[PDB]
RNA sequence: ACCCACUCGGCACCUUACGAGAAAUCAAAGUCUUUGGGUUCUGGGGGGAGUAUGGUCGCAAGGCUGAAACUUAAAGGAAUUGACGGAAGGGCACCACCAGGAGUGGAGCCUGCGGCUUAAUUUGACUCAACACGGGGAAACUCACCAGGUCCAGACACAAUAAGGAUUGACAGAUUGAGAGCUCUUUCUUGAUUUUGUGGGUGGUGGUGCAUGGCCGUUCUUAGUUGGUGGAGUGAUUUGUCUGCUUAAUUGCGAUAACGAACGAGACCUUAACCUACUAAAUAGGGUUGCUGGCACUUGCCGGUUGACUCUUCUUAGAGGGACUAUCGGUUUCAAGCCGAUGGAAGUUUGAGGCAAUAACAGGUCUGUGAUGCCCUUAGACGUUCUGGGCCGCACGCGCGCUACACUGACGGAGCCAGCGAGUACAACCUUGGCCGAGAGGUCUGGGUAAUCUUGUGAAACUCCGUCGUGCUGGGGAUAGAGCAUUGUAAUUAUUGCUCUUCAACGAGGAAUUCCUAGUAAGCGCAAGUCAUCAGCUUGCGUUGAUUACGUCCCUGCCCUUUGUACACACC
């Protein structure tokens, strides 16, 4: 065979920058739950969305969302 | 038959013949073409007169 | 001077050897392990070496005489089978040649392979038996090559995080060839699938066909191959398997230490040839007749209709037969057979293939292969996958091919007859008929999963009447420009078609050498194969259809046979 060719420069698929109790929502009484940012109006509660300057998506339906909150 | 078989070592060639017996071989010939079985003749007896035989 | 018989002396042959001998052979090389007639001489693996030395002899050359050290596993002899031989006879074959044909090589163009070039122009194959081959006509794919990126397709085993996440995803623009989350910008998803290591694998058009299998090719479709007894030899072996004549053939006659056998050849098989003799048909074709179109106009001629009735010549295609060199003539030991007439569809093994032995070859294939050994590799993968290229580049070498160098023509019309084929329902196949378009090609509609429709595939070359007449001319179409089509996601490095224009080389090709003996060669076209699209390619098919042998060993090759052979990895 033909010698390869060596640019340099190589690209590995993401770890993704796991997180666990993250870190959204709240609770100031006890008993009842007080939401941050809100739930998806697609699909049912329980999915949270992304809150960003202006631009929102949601994870179970890959990246579906276009009006602000 | 043919079949390619391992070991080890390497591929092995084995081939197999078995010329059947045109006797037992049912379909096609019950024999090579080229054999031709003669049979045996039968004898007679030459004059004795000649004779008759009624009903 | 013979004949004939026998004899002392000389020089040599034949057969059996029962005697010798390793055998070749030998009536001596016999009378030798059943060892002794007499005598002289020489040799003790090969070399070193007939050398060194010393004598001794010679004019000298040289002779006679004659070492070891060292070296080495064989050196020989004879024969056996092979292989080989610029040895000799005897065969065969248009992959040999004649007698001829068609050519190719020249011309242009395709298309192989060199060579060069390139980022890559991927490689295999190099006398027949590499070179229009890899079913290889590559636009990407294919793809192995290169420039770039993506992906894990990292089986299982054991451990480190084990939810205070193991890890999966990810629009927006910069990023990036790029609505590749390829990522770095991000801060939302995902729930133990995995990811990080170490064993271990898996894949790899990586490597080695000189590690192999299968298949193929090639010796060779040549006529060769083998054994069982029996003989000859100690034996390897051999004879059988051969002086001749035949055959396409080790095919047979015949002669014969061989007899009868098998393999291969033949037989066989498939196909192509013949059937007014069967069995059969509105998916094959005809006859009468109905309706019905036209004529001449008498009754007659052509039709068109799946209206009826019936038939099987053609057609298919079953089942049979048929050819056996048959009959006659010569000709040949009046054998095997060959040669000529007659008839007969068939008288070339009737034509053609299909299979095709022994033994092999370091032929070719690791790029058909989850056929594969072992070296490679195994996540920056030589895996995969996308995206663009590249195989097609050109001073130039050869190799199949095509088109022509015209008047046996070219161009117009007109006439107008084939066969093999092949073809879609989960796709997009063949695609008539009707309209549009100079074309190509669109479109509606069908018929057809096919002796039914495409399709009589009314294919071409041909045949007729005209235009030009032997001028690089209307021959010849290459190179070019522009457009109009079609395939596909994509056509520039024209995919192909069509349009008009360009009109180059080339007035039958040197040395060479290919193919060929009958429905063949040569011409012509069709056809499927590959194919979305491309035919100069190819395996089939049918059309037109000669010339010239119907022999020979002159060349080439091969084969035996005898001979030789310091060869046996076998003339590299
Ligand atoms: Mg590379
Ligand atoms: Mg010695
Ligand atoms: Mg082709
Ligand atoms: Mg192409
Ligand atoms: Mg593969
Ligand atoms: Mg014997
Ligand atoms: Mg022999
Ligand atoms: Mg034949
Ligand atoms: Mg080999
Ligand atoms: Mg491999
Ligand atoms: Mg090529
Ligand atoms: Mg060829
Ligand atoms: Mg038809
Ligand atoms: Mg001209
Ligand atoms: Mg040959
Ligand atoms: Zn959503």
């Amino acid at each position: 065979k033909k010698v390869y060719t060596t640019p340099k420069k190589i690209r590995h698929k993401h770890k993704k920058v796991k997180l666990a109790v993250l870190n959204y929502y709240k609770v100031d009484d006890e008993g009842k739950v007080a939401k941050l940012r809100k739930e998806c109006p697609n699909c049912g509660p329980g999915i949270f969305l992304a809150n960003h300057g202006d631009r929102f998506y949601c994870g179970k339906c890959h990246s579906t969302f276009a009006t602000q909150k | 038959a043919t079949r390619h078989v391992l070991l080890r070592q390497g591929v092995l060639g084995i081939k197999v013949k078995i010329m059947k017996d045109p006797s037992r071989n049912t379909s096609g010939p019950k024999a090579l073409p080229d054999a031709v079985t003669i049979i045996e003749p039968k004898e007679e007896e030459p004059v004795l007169e000649p004779s008759v035989k009624d009903y």
